[PDB]
RNA sequence: GUGUC
DNA sequence: GACGAATTTGCGTGTCTCGACACG
């Protein structure tokens, strides 16, 4: 026995209440509307133009305000996120600047300068909603469930995907189709992006880069970058028997050319280089701040670099020999990009052309002017940036060429459809890949992530593992600054680099540093070193987000200081145990000691993937070893949010748990607090939703409970009649008169009208009356006499909701009456009439429609297991067993085994024994109950203990034989019911271009027959059909050609011969025709050629 | 979001016990002593009450009031 | 082999496009390309006078 | 673009 | 001994890289 501490579970909560699952993607905004948007201002400081040195701007602060809106005429009120969403408005806030400016021979200062507005987040610092309580939550017509963090544009939800990339200022050493090579990737916060790759061919290492014409030896670079003599050249590269060998001839073929000074090697260079001055000074700007601009220069001195250089020479060649080399599958390297950053791209973009292009606004000016001064405030915009920022959010299309790069698919529309897909889509990440076929690696689950993304949470189609989601209990780090550590490291007794020459770095003592992709320095006992880090670290005086490892195979240590790391707090354990205990947690449940003083007091800390490479960690506290050094808090942290609500995940299947995870969010139910209010374009409702019984601690976390979206209904697992076929269910004919699944549907129907640059306009007539009696007209019938519906009607096929007459260009009127179509017979909810920014009336109306379950509905279990319902059976049949309890869902046991579900069953009997005793039963993964002490307390009652019970037969009225498993299970409704998957057609609309049924069920198209069922009909051998249902039913046309020359004629009459002698016809798809039609424009003509079919 | 007013398998008024369930569930009962008190015996008319939602309570919040 | 005369398709393959949005036409890229080509058939008969 | 087979 | 002819091999470039339905 050892002891354990079972309390350890409150921390999860308080942790999650200082950050997390969502508050990071308003952590990262807050951050940069208050750190970055001041660099990006500090940046492009000064700005002034070339006419005379005279006239120049200055910026001294710049910051944001609160949602506001600018009305008709100088009116800024606070506005809500509920108006902007119903008035199809935008939620953003101004930024007001203090600049200054010299106009005439004066300077001017004005203060509170308006240049744009900007989105704000629902949830952020700025936003009104935040520090609030429920009671004004609801004051506000908002939810107070609502996570938020998405971006309001045009009455829309949008939010933008975390993207994953690959890690910068780094060397990679991987193997290609004929052996191995090594690249570096360069990219600092200065716009370069630079790409050099040393590849190995005839035993001779090449530099490729895409700056240069063809290949430039390694040692023509050493020579031209400084170091002469080839003896430190050799020291620098490495000094062993081996390395010799292989780095002989590269020296023998570098001595075959003559080159041997810098002005030659540098010549040799500029005569290699192409760009579209000397050569010499061309080849030294090209080397300094062209390839590796990661690596800073002082005044000349190409010494750092060269020592790079030839420590990557060194890995090249401890790579090359051996199946050493390097995956991009590591996590640890892979880094991640929320909505921050590229916010912060995209504003400095649009602020420097803002800049650049105002300042050639008074470059034409002051030549040619008028008077002795010139005011800029009147020449300047505030469009521009508005413009931009709301088509960048909207659209979707992220392209900088001043950063040279082009994104498309980053922002996406909200999910509501339930309470989980709203959620569950904020931790939907998407990787920098493309969709394709070729991944197989990077879509396998990978060894290294472990707690930070759901396993099982992932959809199942053709993106298999390229859209992933993150785990509860992890963080993402942001970026800081380096000099406290390069101080401290440097106090340690790290030495410098330019000091000692190649050959000591060659000695297997020696160590190097490396931050963030630069050499710091050698360091010998690098224990010490580390050991002293992590003592400062846990002190309090350094950031706790800095990752430091050591790797020994090639000698470096590595200290990670960059933004966007994966971080999840670990208990620290000393020596054999773990530093929390009873006593420390005894006051975190009091109500002080949280989280920060929990970090303050050297007792948990944070470790990420390539820290954690270097360090054991224990699951439970009986398997703690001497080695161990942090303690995983809880196991059960592992699953996502969506792989939370199914009962038992480690009894279950990992394909079952993966599609109950991905049918988690298709299943429909309540959506919030304020579903009522909100318009949007499609709802699904439930009517009386039910509360799980056997629910989960990560339901708690979430407060599912409050918005669940399922029932419960007793289930019973045998055979029935013959309608629980492979999924087929059975339902209770009886209870569905009750009203078990019951749904409702609200689709959103919304009409603009606006004014035009003329004195033209809109106008909405009304009802229309007879002569016979005052009633309204068929057509408009719902129609009101101000001339649109008024709620509480009901509307039937093809009728008219609203009358829209707009003027062909005293002028004419042409009437676009809106008719609602549709198979149901929908209810009218409300109607709301508002103004929108440009000044024009607004009328959305919310149709509803209730629904019953049906023959063709498909439902879910849970647990992975989904079916169509069968046979609707009353209630003389679905026999009782004692009591009179009925099945209310006849479940069948054939599809058990082969799926392999066995926490169905579990799950069945806990909740039977919930709802005989009167608690909820906890089923939380690694955990929860057993079933030992629920059997035994199912006894107390009088029941079976396990699952059995004695059933009497309806429809024959003799018992069964067998017995038949009866419980409790929580079962959920899902989407795309048999009402809407549903068409035909015979003879509907075509299209122009031609003549062939149109796509899609909106505009009441046909289907397609492809190759793949015309191959069926040729392997049969039917000629008949295979013509009658592509030519005769599709597009049958007649059309007219001549025998003297094959050519397209017209009414029995050609143009080339101007003759109607020999004019001849025939039957033709149009299809054909037409191609021929386009052909004989590209100078390629048919010639065709007739017969008799008698002939 | 409102008590169902007959069970969906048997068919019994479980309506007419939600308020008064409530009312039990604050004078130091256990859940289960409301329920075996109440008069529901056994489970297929009993998680009707036990394993339900009120969202009524919180849609009034947001409903129109005349000021 | 050598192009000198282009032929004009005819203009029941080229729909034009209607839009009930800003009383606009859309025209086919094919007599986008072909108004295009003809601009430069006379800025070229211009520039040698 | 998303969702299902 | 020196020049025209024919062989083998490293290197340049173009084409896709299953089907179906529904919604905005
Ligand atoms: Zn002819
Ligand atoms: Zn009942």
């Amino acid at each position: 026995p050892i002891p354990t501490v079972e309390e350890k579970w409150r921390l999860l909560p308080a942790f999650l209440k200082v950050k997390g699952l969502v508050k990071q993607h308003i952590d990262s905004f807050n951050y940069f509307i208050n750190v970055e948007i001041k660099k990006i201002m500090k940046a492009n400081e000064k700005v002034t133009s070339d006419a005379d040195p005279m006239w120049y701007l200055k910026y001294l602060n710049i910051y944001v305000g609160l949602p506001d809106v600018e009305e008709s005429f100088n009116v800024t009120r606070p506005v809500s996120p509920h108006e902007c969403r119903l008035r199809d408005m935008t939620y953003s806030a101004p930024i007001t600047v203090d600049i200054e400016y010299t106009r005439g021979s004066q300077r001017i200062i004005r203060n509170a300068l308006p240049i744009g507005r900007m989105p704000i987040m629902l949830r952020s610092s700025n936003c009104v909603l935040t520090g609030k309580t429920p009671a004004e939550f609801a004051k506000l017509n908002e939810c107070p469930l609502d996570p938020g963090g998405y971006f309001i544009v045009k009455g829309v939800e949008k939010v933008i995907l975390i993207q994953e990339q690959l890690s910068k200022n780094r060397i990679i050493v991987e193997a290609d189709r004929k052996g191995a090579v090594g690249a570096s990737v360069t990219s600092s916060t200065h716009e370069k992006k630079s790409r050099t790759n040393m590849a190995v061919k005839q035993g001779r290492f090449y530099l490729r880069h895409n700056t240069l014409s063809e290949d430039i030896p390694i040692v023509i670079i050493f020579k031209a970058m400084g170091v002469e003599s080839d003896q430190e050249i050799v020291q620098m590269i490495g000094t062993e028997e081996h390395v010799m060998a292989a780095f002989g001839p590269s020296l023998e073929e570098c001595q075959k050319a003559q080159i041997f000074t810098q002005m030659q090697a540098l010549k040799y260079i500029g005569n290699k280089v192409r760009r579209q001055k000397t050569k010499i000074e061309e080849a030294r700007e090209l080397l300094a701040s062209t390839i590796l601009t990661h690596v800073p220069v002082k005044e000349f001195n190409f010494r750092a670099k060269c020592i790079y250089t030839a420590v990557m020479v060194r890995r090249v060649i401890l790579a090359q020999g051996d199946n050493k080399v390097d995956d991009r599958d590591y996590y640890g390297n892979k880094r991640l990009e929320l909505a921050g950053q590229l916010l912060s791209l995209l504003f400095e973009d649009l602020f420097k052309k803002f800049n650049s292009e105002m300042k050639k606004i008074a470059d034409q000016v002051i030549p040619k002017q008028r008077a002795a001064q010139f005011d800029v405030v009147k020449h300047m915009r505030q469009d521009q940036i508005t413009n931009g920022m709301v088509n960048a959010i909207s659209t979707g299309n992220w392209s900088l060429k001043r950063f040279k790069m082009d994104r498309q698919g980053v922002t996406q529309v909200l999910s509501r459809l339930s309470y989980i897909s709203a959620l569950g889509m904020m931790t939907r990440i998407s990787s920098q890949f493309e969709k394709t076929r070729k991944v197989s690696g990077p879509r396998s689950l990978q060894p290294s992530q472990w707690g930070m993304l759901c396993p099982s949470d992932t959809p199942e189609g053709e993106a298999c593992g390229l859209v992933k989601n993150l785990a509860l209990m992890t963080h993402i780090t942001t970026d800081m600054e380096d000099g406290p550590i390069v101080k401290l490291a440097s106090n340690l007794g790290v030495e410098d680099v330019n000091l000692l020459c190649g050959e000591e770095l060659s000695y297997p003592n020696v160590f190097l540093v490396f931050l963030n992709g630069n050499i710091l320095g050698v360091i010998r006992d690098h224990k010490k070193l580390v050991n002293t880090f992590r003592l400062m670290r846990r002190a309090g005086y350094i950031n706790e987000f800095v990752s430091i490892s050591t790797n020994l195979t090639d000698r470096c240590v590595y200290i990670s200081s960059d933004g966007g790391r994966l971080c999840r707090p670990y208990i620290i354990v000393k020596k054999q145990k773990p530093a929390v205990t009873n006593k420390h947690m005894e006051e975190l449940a009091q109500g002080y000691r949280n989280f920060e003083d929990f970090l303050h007091e050297s007792l948990v800390e944070y470790l990420d993937v390539n820290e954690e490479n270097d360090c054991n960690i224990a699951l439970y506290e009986h398997t703690i070893n001497k080695d161990t050094t942090h303690l995983e808090i809880e196991p059960f942290t592992l699953l996502g949010v969506c792989a939370g609500l199914i009962p038992y995940p480690h009894h279950n299947q990992s394909p079952r748990n993966t599609y109950q995870c991905a049918m988690g969010k298709q299943a429909m139910g309540t959506i919030g607090y304020n579903q009522r209010n909100r318009i949007d374009t499609l709802m699904y409702l439930l009517a009386y939703p039910q509360k799980p019984m056997v629910k989960t601690k990560t339901i708690e976390l979430i407060e599912f409970e409050k918005l669940p979206a399922g029932q419960n209904a007793t289930v019973a697992v045998m055979s029935y009649s013959g309608y629980d076929i492979e999924d087929a269910l059975v339902l209770n004919k009886a209870s569905l008169d009750r009203g078990f699944g019951r749904c409702l549907v609200y689709k959103n129907a919304k009409c603009t009208l606006k004014r035009y640059t003329n004195q033209t306009f809109d106008k909405v007539m009304g009802p229309m009356l007879d002569a016979a009696t005052r009633k309204p007209i068929w057509r408009h019938e719902i129609l009101d006499a101000d001339g649109i519906c008024s709620p509480g009607e009901k509307v039937e096929n093809k009728q008219v909701l609203v009358n829209k007459s707009m003027p062909t260009v005293q002028p004419q009127y042409k009437d676009v009456p809106i008719t609602y179509k549709g198979a149901t017979d929908s209810y009218i909810e409300k109607v709301m009439i508002s103004s929108n920014a440009e000044d024009a009336f607004l009328i959305k109306m919310l149709l509803r429609q209730t629904r019953r379950p049906e023959i063709g509905d498909k439902f879910s279990s849970r647990h992975g297991q989904k079916g169509v319902c069968g046979l609707i059976v009353p209630q003389e049949d679905m026999p009782f067993c004692d009591s009179g309890i009925c099945p209310d869902i006849i479940m069948n046991p054939h599809g058990f085994p082969s799926r392999m579900t066995v926490g169905k069953l579990i799950e069945l009997l806990a909740g039977k024994a919930g709802v005989l005793d009167g608690r909820f039963h906890y089923g939380t993964a690694f955990g929860g109950s057993k079933v030992k002490d629920v059997c035994e307390d199912l006894v107390r009652h009088g029941y079976n203990y396990l699952g059995k019970d004695y059933v009497t037969s309806g429809i024959t009225g003799e018992p069964l034989e067998a017995y038949i498993y009866f419980g409790p299970v929580y079962y959920q409704k899902l989407k795309h019911m048999v009402l809407d998957k549903m068409h035909a057609r015979a003879r509907g609309p075509r299209a122009v271009l031609t003549r062939q049924p149109t796509e899609g069920r909106s505009r009441d198209g046909g289907l397609r027959l492809g190759e793949m069922e015309r191959d069926c009909l040729i392997g049969y051998g039917a000629s008949m059909l295979l013509l009658e249902r592509l030519m005769i039913s599709s597009d049958a046309f007649e059309v007219d050609v001549c025998g003297q020359c094959g050519l397209l004629g017209y009414s029995g009459w050609c143009h080339y011969c101007k003759s109607s002698c020999h004019v001849s016809s025939l039957r033709i798809p149009y299809a054909c025709k037409l191609l021929f039609q386009e052909l004989q424009s590209m100078n390629i003509i048919p010639r065709l050629k007739l017969s008799k079919y008698n002939e | 979001m409102i008590i169902p007013v007959r069970c969906f398998t048997c068919g019994k008024i479980v309506g007419n016990k939600w308020e008064a369930y409530l009312g039990l569930l604050q004078a130091e009962y256990t859940e289960g002593d409301a329920l075996d008190a109440l008069g529901l015996k056994r489970y297929c008319c009993r998680r009707m009450l036990l394993a339900h939602v009120d969202l009524i309570e919180k849609l009034l919040n947001y409903a129109p009031l005349e000021k | 082999l050598i192009l000198t005369r282009l032929l004009v398709p005819p203009l029941c393959i080229r729909p034009s496009v209607v839009s009930d949005l800003k009383s606009g036409t859309n025209e086919d890229d094919l007599t986008m390309k072909l108004t295009e080509i003809i601009f430069l058939n006379d800025v070229i008969k211009k520039h040698r006078i």
